[PDB]
């Protein structure tokens, strides 16, 4: 119980990280030389 | 024989000139490299001499002329000029283009068409003497004059802006507009490119 | 014992703020707008306001505070212009006050005869407490010092003004009188030999004090903590500005423009982004080529993000306690990670467009040793395409420069394109170009380059791009861009000519194997390479363990150069220390609004 109550406080200080990463990936697929 | 070991190569210089030993004060500031050493034996001579005497030392001393012909453009500071003395200086040293580039730079602030037109002609005066070398300014300078007195035709016809656009700028206006009758015109006067007129023609019809 | 970059930076704000205590009191700022930037490096505004400034005010704007009594100004005092902007302001309140005001005035670095006159013609010179500020170099990183004169290519290669070649002598005279005598002095360029000739007559000046009782102790002898000091004139390389930068910072720098490690953005009027190397995500960016941003964008994401994950395992008190203390550490990463995204995924849609590819197209093809003729018909496209005139005026200098000038028939084609594309009034830009030898007929003697077969001729002769590209393998097509291997990488293939000359000096034996410690050092066996380069070659001698060596480039640098200049200085490391020092940060734009006209024929 102590246990479940510390979890819930980090997640909720936590409320990005999950639609940020995929973000990246778009640009960065396409094209490796600037030539 | 000997400016010698003394003292400081940075105030032989007023002694230079108490010497009355004029541009070997001011060779020496240049070779210092000390912008305010430069100005200082600058402004001392303009004082001293007949400006044409001063006109003819500082011109054979490329760094001296440009620091005169700076201060020149910039007594405001910026803006504001001495466009007298820049006429004078470029005609006692044959820099005709130098002098031409004034009226131009004075076109450029007349708040009418007649009157940039105007310089513009003083510009062209200077240059038809030679005329060989100046072939191309000549032409430009034409075109100028054209140009703007098609544009100010068409703000009294058509009434809209166009005096100071581009030729391009111009043909794109016109067809944006509608008018293929008057940008066709302007594209044949100013023997605008092909590949040019197609690409306006183009970026004006999507617009 | 050697040479810190922060002791410059400890030195300008003690010296700045050691003359706000003699302004006893509360005071109101007035600050040169360019001078504002460079300010912000070296001091917080937070410490400004301790020692008793109520409101900042810009000199430009002529909007001065009657807030506090005592206003002080702090401006270039080269600047013509600054001289009579603060004169006018101090009628503007003689005439409109409330009390009487004392007026203090700050020159950097110093009061000037000019600023005198200028002041002593409007009488109000006699009301001014007037003190110096020796600011020289700026500290922007601790291996880059700048000056940051914006207008010093302007000044230098157009006005012909020796100010920013005699501020940098300065500026290095006191590293000199600090740290010792420049064991060696080398160069290339005749505004780098300027350099160097007003390094050895102030040397004397100080000797002709000393000696005649002046005594100031001592004396300067070689020193124990600098090898070398090389200094690059601009001039020698025109085209590695021109050239669109293709490095994160630098195409950051193309295209939002970079001031004072500052830029400003619109997405999360507009709001400035600091650019440094603090940010720790930054400095690994910045000068990386732009193709591999994205895939090390996403490695941080994709590592940040099995970072936050991490770490829940002993759900005790104790491993949890202690990740919360290292909680805003990951929000300022995360919030840099999503700017940095932003601003990256920007540069990318602008890279996409037709026109860009089109550019580097013809920049990629005239830097490779095409015929420039091959390039005439996209560049007609270009402008009839309207694409922003300094990007058109690149290319013709970049064509200009790389050619040997330009041909008769296709000159005159380049001259009716730029004014019947822009304006008649670039009739004065071509001819400030044609100034700064950047956009000349071939005809000119100007404009041809130097070579040891069309007999002697000309003194000026330029830099031979075409026997340089060979000799100093200035093409690299190998060069991985994950893992560079080579300062070719910062364009994609090129190799920056300033840069290679540096290795010169720097790498003999890398630039000898790419091409088939102690000594030698100097151009020796580069001379005759070198040689074919614009301007004066030189090695003035003045008379342990690892040292500093001072790059030095008279008349701007590049982002480019810094990066390729800061890949050499990793591969140093060990022997090494490299420091650079620019009269400014200099790009192809700014170059080229130099040389252009923006008044206009239209309506007042």
């Amino acid at each position: 119980x102590x246990x479940x109550x510390x979890x819930x406080x980090x997640x909720x200080x936590x409320x990005r990280i999950d639609l940020l990463v995929d973000k990246t990936d778009r640009l960065g697929g396409s094209a490796r030389e600037f030539r | 024989e000997l400016l010698n070991h003394e003292p400081r190569a940075g105030r032989q210089v007023p002694l230079l000139l108490s010497m009355e030993e004029d541009e070997l004060a001011l060779d020496k500031a240049i070779e210092s490299g000390d912008t305010d050493l430069i100005y200082f034996v600058i402004h001392q001579l303009r004082r001293k001499l007949p400006l044409a005497s001063f006109f003819r030392v500082v011109s054979s001393r490329p760094t001296a002329s440009a620091m005169v012909e700076a201060l020149a453009r910039n007594s405001d500071g910026d803006g504001n000029e001495d466009t007298a003395l820049l006429k004078d200086l470029y005609y006692q040293d044959d820099r005709r283009l130098d002098g031409a580039s004034v009226f131009i730079r004075e076109a450029l602030q007349q708040p009418e068409t007649r009157t940039a037109s105007d310089k513009l002609d003083l510009a062209a005066n200077l240059l038809q003497g030679n005329q060989k070398e100046h072939v191309f300014e000549l032409g430009a300078l034409k075109e100028a004059k054209m140009l703007l007195r098609m544009q100010e035709t068409f703000e009294r016809d058509l009434t809209d802006s166009f005096v100071g656009l581009s030729v391009n700028q111009t043909m794109f206006k016109l067809i944006k507009l509608g008018y293929h009758g008057r940008a066709k015109k302007i594209q044949s006067e100013f023997k605008v490119p092909e590949r040019v007129a197609w690409w306006i023609r183009l970026q004006a019809l999507v617009a | 014992a050697g040479f810190d970059a922060e002791q410059v930076r400890d030195k300008a704000r003690k010296d700045l703020l050691h003359l706000l205590e003699g302004v006893r009191g509360k005071k109101n700022l007035v600050i040169e707008k360019d001078l504002a930037g460079p300010l912000g490096v070296i001091v917080k505004a937070s410490t400004l306001r301790d020692y008793g400034v109520d409101n900042f005010f810009f000199l430009e704007n002529k909007n001065t505070g009657t807030s506090q009594r005592n206003i002080v100004f702090i401006a270039r005092g080269e600047s013509v212009r600054n001289a009579h902007a603060i004169a006018a302001q101090i009628k503007r309140i003689q005439r409109e006050s409330q009390t009487s005001h004392d007026f203090h005035i700050f020159w950097v670095p110093r009061r000037t005869l000019f600023s005198d006159k200028v002041l002593e013609e409007a009488g109000v010179l006699g009301d001014a407490n007037i003190s110096e500020l020796p600011l020289y170099f700026f500290p922007l990183e601790r291996d880059v010092l700048s000056l940051e004169l914006n207008d010093s290519f302007r000044d230098l290669y157009l006005a012909k003004d020796p100010t920013p070649v005699f501020l940098l002598s300065r500026a290095l005279m006191g590293i000199q009188k600090k740290h010792g005598l420049f064991p060696r002095i080398i160069g290339k360029g005749e505004n780098a030999k300027r350099v160097a000739d007003l390094l050895s007559r102030m040397r004397q000046e100080l000797l002709a004090g000393e000696e005649a009782g002046e005594s100031d102790r001592a004396g300067l002898s070689p020193s124990t903590t600098i090898e070398s000091v090389i200094i690059i004139d601009r001039e020698v390389d025109f085209v590695t500005p021109l050239l669109t930068q293709l490095t994160y910072e630098g195409l950051i720098d193309e295209y939002f423009g970079i001031q004072n490690n500052q830029t400003d953005v619109d997405a999360v009027r507009k709001r400035k982004i600091q650019l440094d190397g603090s940010d720790s995500l930054y400095s690994q960016l910045r000068d990386a080529n732009f193709a591999i941003v994205g895939s090390l964008l996403n490695t941080v994401a994709r590592r940040l993000k099995s970072d936050y994950e991490s770490r829940h395992n002993t759900k005790t008190t104790a491993e949890l306690k202690e990740f919360v203390k290292k909680l805003p550490g990951y929000q300022a990463e995360q919030q840099s990670l999503k700017i940095h995204s932003n601003i990256a995924e920007e540069i990318i849609n602008y890279t996409r467009t037709e026109i860009f590819n089109k550019l580097l197209e013809v920049q990629q093809n005239l830097a490779a040793g095409a015929d420039p003729s091959s390039q005439f018909d996209s560049i007609e496209e270009l402008v009839a395409r309207d694409t922003p005139l300094p990007q058109v005026l690149r290319l013709l200098c970049l064509y200009s420069c790389i050619s040997g000038g330009i041909k008769t028939k296709e000159l005159d084609h380049f001259r009716r394109l730029v004014l019947q594309g822009y304006g008649h009034q670039h009739l004065l830009t071509l001819h400030n170009l044609e100034r700064l030898q950047m956009f000349l007929s071939k005809s000119s003697p100007l404009a041809s380059m130097i070579t040891m077969s069309g007999s002697s001729g000309g003194p000026d002769q330029k830099t031979n791009y075409t026997y340089l590209r060979k000799q100093l393998r200035l093409i690299v097509d190998e060069v991985n861009e994950q893992d560079p291997n080579d300062i070719a990488y910062v364009y994609s293939g090129y190799a920056p000519l300033s840069i290679r000359l540096v290795q010169c000096v720097l790498q003999k034996q890398y630039l000898l194997s790419i091409t088939k410690g102690g000594g030698a050092q100097g151009w020796k066996g580069f001379e005759e390479i070198v040689k074919h380069a614009r301007g004066p070659t030189f090695d003035e001698i003045q008379k342990g363990d690892k040292k500093t060596v001072f790059v030095v480039f008279v008349g701007g640098i590049t982002f480019t150069e810094i990066a390729a200049l800061r890949f050499i200085a990793k591969q140093e490391e060990a022997r090494r220390n490299i420091v650079i020092c620019t009269t400014s940060i200099i790009n192809g734009n700014r170059m080229m609004n130099a040389a252009i006209e923006t008044a206009t024929f239209e309506k007042t």
